[PDB]
RNA sequence: AGGGGAGUGAAAUAGAACCUGAAACCGUAUGCGUACAAGCAGUGGGAGCCUACUUGUUAGGUGACUGCGUACCUUUUGUAU
RNA sequence: AACCCACUCCCGUUGAAAAGGUAGGGGAUGACUUGUGGAUCGGAGUGAAAGGCUAAUCAAGCUCGGAGAUAGCUGGUUCUC
RNA sequence: AGGUGGUCGGGUAGAGAAUACCAAGGCGCUUGAGAGAACUCGGGUGAAGGAACUAGGCAAAAUGGCACCGUAACUUCGGG
RNA sequence: CUUGUCGGGUAAGUUCCGACCUGCACGAAUGGCGUAACGAUGGCGGCGCUGUCUCCACCCGAGACUCAGUGAAAUUGAAA
RNA sequence: UGUCGGCUCAUCACAUCCUGGGGCUGAAGCCGGUCCCAAGGGUAUGGCUGUUCGCCAUUUAAAGUGGUACGCGAGCUGGGUUUAGAACGUCGUGAGACAGUUCGGUCCCUAUCUGCCGUGGACGUUUGAGAUUUGAGAGGGGCUGCUCCUAGUACGAGAGGACCGGAGUGGACGAACCUCUGGUGUUCCGGUUGUCACGCCAGUGGCAUUGCCGGGUAGCUAUGUUCGGAAAAGAUAACCGCUGAAAGCAUCUAAGCGGGAAACUUGCCUCAAGAUGAGAUCUCACUGGGAACUUGAUUCCCCUGAAGGGCCGUCGAAGACUACGACGUUGAUAGGCUGGGUGUGUAAGCGUUGUGAGGCGUUGAGCUAACCAGUACUAAUUGCCCGUGAGGCUUGACCA
């Protein structure tokens, strides 16, 4: 597991900046639709980390059309092209599970003023 | 993953509101139905002046589901409720509207009808 | 369940012939003269050529 | 399965486990040397070692954090006055474990548990 | 078939490709093998040569395995194995690398599984087990019925019962190599691969392949 | 506790759980047989080995190999049953 | 709740126990529960009645006698030619 | 691990002699040491589904307090 | 006879509920027909809830397993 | 000699349900009907009922028929039947009775022998030992749908619609694995309730199901990931022949030569020389005397015990005990220690602000199991025991 170590960390070469979860992010998203390439984009709240190298990944939160809906994105991956933090929110936990139960005014998070 | 007797509400106009899984086609002792699959409902609760009336027996497609869904790249997609769309025996929509997003794997060659209405695709 | 016919002397004996004891290894401490087990410390209070209990 | 897993239960509960060896190592930091079972005591080394390591840097976060994990006066107090002071350049390894016999009232495999350094 | 190289699994990782698609890879560091004896028709019947590979302290070879090693000047390493070769060429000496093989590639990757000590029935043979309420008595993950009255009137051959879930030698076929480096005596390739970390695992070409 | 001597006695293997002291059952020692062989365990044949002594047309022990061979009682038309 | 009872599951069935235990369960100021002393008994007593109870014994207790009841029925029946 | 009449009965929470932690007082239940397989017993947590199990929701999970608001058919007018 | 026939409930109901009357073989103090409250009473259906189930996975204690001490039981014509 | 049904686990026959190969057809095509060969692999979920069965609902390539004490209670259940309670209808004056109904009703056994699933000890394999092996034989596996191209082609009045041959993606089943997605994680970190204690305040610890909870490392795991069934060859079944007479013709057969299926033998995976018929290869070790004879595969005495194996100790993704694997100071085998990682989530003390609860700073702080890397600080001794002294005889052929 030193020899591991050395094949992951050459694919480590983008630059991901700094998050915590409870902030409110938007992902740039390759997509295909047949020939013609788009970058989507996904905003929500980020609930969950995993800070394990090249296997990191995180999971962001939005209200699509009054569905909810939970995606988890590999840091690394070619996939996920841009990341960049909105707005910095004000949580004592780590993984915030807790805001699948609640809805509207009951799920707001208190910014990170500093 | 769906199986019978799991209750999936509808992402459509039709008139039903709430409808059950009765049979996963495709396939002898098949076990589940994932986005995209097709299964066999009966109609649990509808609207006074709909199209669809309450114990009606007809087949419908998986759009959304809280076990979700992977893709290549290792990612997942999860709702936060299970969600189907009332087909007629051409394979086709009943209604006119879809509520709701829906998923790219839907994009087949006999479903782009519900991709197109959809007011969100992920 | 319980034996339809009694076992014979040779099939009980037989059975027994797993049941012999071993023998540990003994060594001499070689600065007196006391036999030991192997890697244990001696019955004086000795191990390896030095006094560690004092009785 | 227990494959990479550590530690012995010793058919005993958590608090039961956790609690007999608070004992044992607040007795050995008091005489030196004490007798106790061969499983018992390789498991003791992986408590009482980690205590002698915290004691070499006096502070009251320190002595608080030891006085939270052996809960007697006199062992914080036998530390960081005693012990620390004479490890304080030992890489690790503070204690003896030598095998010494079987007990006689139910063929139990003993040990001897001392300090490396002791006085006598 | 017939010649590979002996090399220890160093775990899983993945790669991502440029698509966005990760491809699951296992890690193989294949140490060069050192051919140690050749054997032919006219003096052992069958025709292969034998391999080793790795590092073994003197004290620890023993004098008669010593001067096995010592003919063919090449050092001990742990263990010693055989590839049943077709038609090939090797010399008492000589070097076998990673290098006999290529990306696609699909090859057959032999390994020695993970034991589970001594397993019932339901995780051994896939069994289902009987009630866990509605009056069972002690019998909830026992097996059941093993035959039937007079006729035959004994336990036939072969009957599936439970012990030792084996740490025994299997084969996973059809394995597609992804990336060879030559520098670093690695081999990645596109699966799982049979037993723990640090094991021995053989790796040769594919015995079917064709589609 | 129990024993090894020494003493008593005609005799302690008459020693106090004490005359004689059998059988089932459990041991130690010696001789021969026994780890490629299928079954009421025997018998007809039979090699080799061991011991004794009248030195092999003898006596005792063992029994490799081999032909034949499904206990006893009762009750029954009839039982390896 | 204490106390009295015994509806369900599992354990136990060579039991910790010749009728229990752990979890839940019913009544709990009354046609209630309970201590001490006393009365009724073998074709007899008592019974909000189940042929229930009358000392781990009940479609007629236990004990000693008639008594070695009777058994067209099972079993067994001992040395030799 | 069964049965056995009556009396005394402290502190903090609590309606309480329930229940939790303690006091005075008493005890660790007369084989122990290991290891950490199947299986059995008593439990904890489980993704997606939610009675599809089964003779039967058996067993388990769930509800559970105080104050305030609000409460149907039916009724023997009390109730429910 | 029989899972009578018609209706309700369910995707599908030999059980359930409402009827009809052909009552093998109901019926008026061995009472007939109703009935609020009550029931560790029988049948059927919903909500919530769940390892009951699809289909089991992991974890914790007591055995089972090894060692030292004590030490049974039913059974048994003889067994190569 | 425990009797229906359910559950778990199966095993065989072929009178074949599907898949495979064919002949005839009142076979145009797509579909069928019937007969022949074929047992390799597969061969529903539910509603009602105690039900097997049956009828319904929705699937499937298909939902085969039978034997096995109508297989299976020292493997489970106990709904039905078939003890004791109670009631209805009917029968009897009555006690009571009913293959007539209804509600309730204790399922014991620690496995000696055979058998089966795992795993060891002894001996043998002709001197002994370390290692690698061949393969007689045995076992596992063998299922299949849908879409597209050929092609709207052949066929047909039209409607409708192929064979043969190729690509793709699934269902069930199996194996391995833990990189990803999750589960668990009473050995890690936090929050909080009641109460007791540490002299007291702060700060912490015990008990309350881990007190209740929020997360979670390694390991294990599926619902997560990857892979598999083949292609091909041989000999054949039904069937179709070529040449060809007996019997101027005809004729697959009598002589001769062919094609031919998931069945058979290999090909794929695993075990395998106790295969007493005990195989083969490479390498290593041992090169002393004396006596007694019942005179050689003999017995005893002294000296010498090698190659190697075991005991012992530190352990392991190996494990019930064993066995197996690594190591034992010329050493990284385990523990610690030193860095990192991971998880949790801004410790204590102090300083400020407020009357206090609290907030703010020092501060992503402190703690951190099983993970990675390095390091002899601690524990793996300074030993003992087995195992010997060149490996019989007969014959043949090459040397001498
Ligand atoms: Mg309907
Ligand atoms: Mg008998
Ligand atoms: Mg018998
Ligand atoms: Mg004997
Ligand atoms: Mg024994
Ligand atoms: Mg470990
Ligand atoms: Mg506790
Ligand atoms: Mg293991
Ligand atoms: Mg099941
Ligand atoms: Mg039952
Ligand atoms: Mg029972
Ligand atoms: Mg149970
Ligand atoms: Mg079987
Ligand atoms: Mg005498
Ligand atoms: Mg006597
Ligand atoms: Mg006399
Ligand atoms: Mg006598
Ligand atoms: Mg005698
Ligand atoms: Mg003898
Ligand atoms: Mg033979
Ligand atoms: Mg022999
Ligand atoms: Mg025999
Ligand atoms: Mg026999
Ligand atoms: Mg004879
Ligand atoms: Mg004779
Ligand atoms: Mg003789
Ligand atoms: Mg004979
Ligand atoms: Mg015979
Ligand atoms: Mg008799
Ligand atoms: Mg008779
Ligand atoms: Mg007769
Ligand atoms: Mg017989
Ligand atoms: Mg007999
Ligand atoms: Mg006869
Ligand atoms: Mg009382
Ligand atoms: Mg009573
Ligand atoms: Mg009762
Ligand atoms: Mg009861
Ligand atoms: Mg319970
Ligand atoms: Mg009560
Ligand atoms: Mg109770
Ligand atoms: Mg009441
Ligand atoms: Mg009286
Ligand atoms: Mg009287
Ligand atoms: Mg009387
Ligand atoms: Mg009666
Ligand atoms: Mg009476
Ligand atoms: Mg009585
Ligand atoms: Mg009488
Ligand atoms: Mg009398
Ligand atoms: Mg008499
Ligand atoms: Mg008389
Ligand atoms: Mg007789
Ligand atoms: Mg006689
Ligand atoms: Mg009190
Ligand atoms: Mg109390
Ligand atoms: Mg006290
Ligand atoms: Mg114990
Ligand atoms: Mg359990
Ligand atoms: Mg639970
Ligand atoms: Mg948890
Ligand atoms: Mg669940
Ligand atoms: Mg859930
Ligand atoms: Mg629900
Ligand atoms: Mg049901
Ligand atoms: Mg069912
Ligand atoms: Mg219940
Ligand atoms: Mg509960
Ligand atoms: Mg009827
Ligand atoms: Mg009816
Ligand atoms: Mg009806
Ligand atoms: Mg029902
Ligand atoms: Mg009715
Ligand atoms: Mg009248
Ligand atoms: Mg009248
Ligand atoms: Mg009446
Ligand atoms: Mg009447
Ligand atoms: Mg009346
Ligand atoms: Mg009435
Ligand atoms: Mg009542
Ligand atoms: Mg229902
Ligand atoms: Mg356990
Ligand atoms: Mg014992
Ligand atoms: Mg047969
Ligand atoms: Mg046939
Ligand atoms: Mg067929
Ligand atoms: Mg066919
Ligand atoms: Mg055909
Ligand atoms: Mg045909
Ligand atoms: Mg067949
Ligand atoms: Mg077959
Ligand atoms: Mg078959
Ligand atoms: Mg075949
Ligand atoms: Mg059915
Ligand atoms: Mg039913
Ligand atoms: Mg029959
Ligand atoms: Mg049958
Ligand atoms: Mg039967
Ligand atoms: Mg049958
Ligand atoms: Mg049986
Ligand atoms: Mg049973
Ligand atoms: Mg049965
Ligand atoms: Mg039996
Ligand atoms: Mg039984
Ligand atoms: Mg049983
Ligand atoms: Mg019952
Ligand atoms: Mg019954
Ligand atoms: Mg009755
Ligand atoms: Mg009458
Ligand atoms: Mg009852
Ligand atoms: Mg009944
Ligand atoms: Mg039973
Ligand atoms: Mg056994
Ligand atoms: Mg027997
Ligand atoms: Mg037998
Ligand atoms: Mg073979
Ligand atoms: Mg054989
Ligand atoms: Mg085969
Ligand atoms: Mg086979
Ligand atoms: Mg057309
Ligand atoms: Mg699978
Ligand atoms: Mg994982
Ligand atoms: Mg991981
Ligand atoms: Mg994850
Ligand atoms: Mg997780
Ligand atoms: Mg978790
Ligand atoms: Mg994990
Ligand atoms: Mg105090
Ligand atoms: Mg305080
Ligand atoms: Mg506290
Ligand atoms: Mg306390
Ligand atoms: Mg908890
Ligand atoms: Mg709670
Ligand atoms: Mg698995
Ligand atoms: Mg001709
Ligand atoms: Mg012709
Ligand atoms: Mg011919
Ligand atoms: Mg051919
Ligand atoms: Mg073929
Ligand atoms: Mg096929
Ligand atoms: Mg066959
Ligand atoms: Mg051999
Ligand atoms: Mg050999
Ligand atoms: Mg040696
Ligand atoms: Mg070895
Ligand atoms: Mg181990
Ligand atoms: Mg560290
Ligand atoms: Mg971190
Ligand atoms: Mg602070
Ligand atoms: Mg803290
Ligand atoms: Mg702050
Ligand atoms: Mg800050
Ligand atoms: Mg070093």
């Amino acid at each position: 597991n030193k020899i591991i170590q050395q094949i992951e960390a050459e694919q480590m070469n983008k630059e991901i900046p700094a998050f915590a979860p409870g902030d409110t992010v938007i992902v740039q998203v390759k997509v295909k639709e047949g020939d013609r390439q788009r970058l989507q984009a996904f905003e929500g709240v980020v609930i969950a980390k995993r800070n394990r190298g090249l296997n990191s990944a995180f999971t962001v939160r939005k209200i699509s059309n009054g569905v909810g809906v939970e995606r988890t994105f590999q840091t690394y991956s070619p996939i996920v092209d841009s990341l960049s933090v909105k707005r910095r929110g004000d949580v004592r936990k780590a993984k915030l599970y807790y805001l699948r139960a609640l809805s509207g005014k009951a799920a707001r998070i208190k910014e990170k003023l500093v | 993953m769906i199986q019978t007797q799991s209750m999936l509400d509808v992402a459509d106009n039709s008139g039903a509101r709430r409808v059950m899984c009765i049979k996963v086609l495709g396939g002898s002792h098949r076990r589940y139905a994932g986005i995209g699959d097709i299964i066999k409902v009966t109609v649990k609760e509808a609207i006074p002046r709909g199209k669809v009336k309450k114990g009606q027996v007809m087949t419908a497609v998986v759009v959304r589901t809280k076990h979700g869904v992977r893709r290549t790249d290792g990612s997942i997609i999860r709702f936060d409720g299970n969600a189907a769309v009332l087909l007629n025996n051409k394979q086709e929509p009943i209604g006119t509207r879809i509520f709701g997003p829906v998923t790219r794997e839907l994009r087949t060659e006999k479903f782009m009808k519900i991709v197109s209405l959809a007011p969100e695709v992920l | 369940a319980v034996q339809q016919n009694k076992k014979s002397r040779s099939a009980r004996d037989m059975r027994r012939s797993h049941d012999a004891l071993e023998s540990n290894a003994l060594s001499v401490e070689k600065s007196t003269g006391e036999v030991h087990l192997r890697h244990h410390v001696s019955p004086d209070g000795f191990y390896r050529g030095r006094k560690v209990v004092d009785k | 399965m227990r494959h990479r897993k550590s530690g012995r239960h010793l058919s005993r509960t958590s608090a039961h486990r956790k609690a007999m060896f608070q004992n044992m190592a607040v007795s050995l930091f008091e005489h030196e040397l004490i007798k106790t079972t061969l499983p018992k005591a390789k498991e003791l080394r992986r408590v009482a070692e980690p205590l002698i390591t915290l004691a070499k840097e006096d502070s009251v976060a320190n002595r608080r954090l030891a006085f939270d994990r052996t809960r007697s006066k006199a062992a914080v107090g036998k530390l960081f006055n005693d012990l620390g002071k004479r490890y304080a350049n030992r890489p690790g390894g503070y204690l003896r474990i030598l095998k010494c016999g079987f007990r006689a009232g139910d063929n139990a495999p003993m040990a001897y548990v001392e300090l490396v350094d002791r006085p006598v | 078939m017939t010649i590979g190289v002996v090399g220890r699994k160093c775990g899983m990782t993945r790669i991502f490709t440029e698509e966005g698609v990760s491809i699951p890879v296992t890690v193989i560091e294949v140490e060069p093998n050192r051919v140690t004896q050749f054997k032919t028709e006219e003096t052992d019947g069958y025709r292969a040569v034998q391999v080793t590979a790795g590092e073994r302290r003197a004290s620890r070879v023993t004098k008669a395995q010593a001067g096995h090693f010592a003919k063919a000047n090449v050092a001990a390493g742990r263990g010693v194995w055989e590839f049943r070769l077709g038609e090939e060429q090797y010399a008492a000496g000589d070097q076998i690398t990673v290098d006999l093989f290529q990306a696609g590639q699909m090859v057959d990757v032999t390994g020695e599984s993970k034991g589970k000590g001594f397993a019932g029935t339901i995780k051994r043979w896939n069994f289902r087990g009987q009630d866990n309420t509605h009056g069972n008595s002690v019998s909830h993950r026992v097996p059941g019925s093993i035959g039937q009255c007079q006729t035959p009137g004994r336990v036939f051959k072969g009957k599936k019962m439970s012990g030792h879930l084996g740490a025994e030698r299997v084969t996973v076929q059809s394995l597609e190599i992804v990336r060879v480096d030559a520098e670093r005596n690695l081999l990645l390739v596109k699966g799982a691969v049979p037993g723990a970390t640090g094991g021995d695992v053989i790796v040769r070409p594919a015995a079917k392949a064709r589609g």
